[PDB]
């Protein structure tokens, strides 16, 4: 109940501005039907897992 | 015989492309495709980078 | 005035025959739809700008 008020401190403090970075562009000749129209022309090249 | 005209394996032409870079205009995208999708379309973009 | 009367000659006296050398043929399966339908059956390796 400690830990749980600390962990409540670390995220009320933050300040970070995310940064476009890495991104690469793929081709339509090269992806399948599927994982094409789930893709909007670039992706993050670090893409998480999902 | 007497050989008039000698071949050749590909044609020059007379007329021919010229480029001035600005080598400070770098997109931040390196976009890719297939190797027949490079081989036709190849030369070409690296003479208008 | 010289020059371009001798870039005239030069034209005037020319003489070659083009020769099918090197010549290979893409796949349908390896070329986005764009680049298809552009390309007649077998391209000629060396291509040029354009």
């Amino acid at each position: 109940v400690s830990g749980l008020l600390m962990v409540l401190f670390k995220v009320m403090t933050d300040n970070r501005l995310v940064i476009v970075g890495e991104t690469t562009t793929p081709m339509s000749n090269t992806l399948s039907t599927v994982v094409n129209n789930v893709l909007r022309t670039t992706y993050h090249n670090n893409v998480g897992v999902n | 015989l007497s050989d008039d005209f000698k071949q050749i394996s590909d044609p020059k032409g007379y007329l021919t492309y010229s480029v001035k870079y600005e080598d400070q205009f770098t997109k931040k995208d390196k976009l890719r495709a297939s190797e027949a999708d490079d081989r036709i379309v190849g030369p070409t973009v690296n003479l208008f980078k």
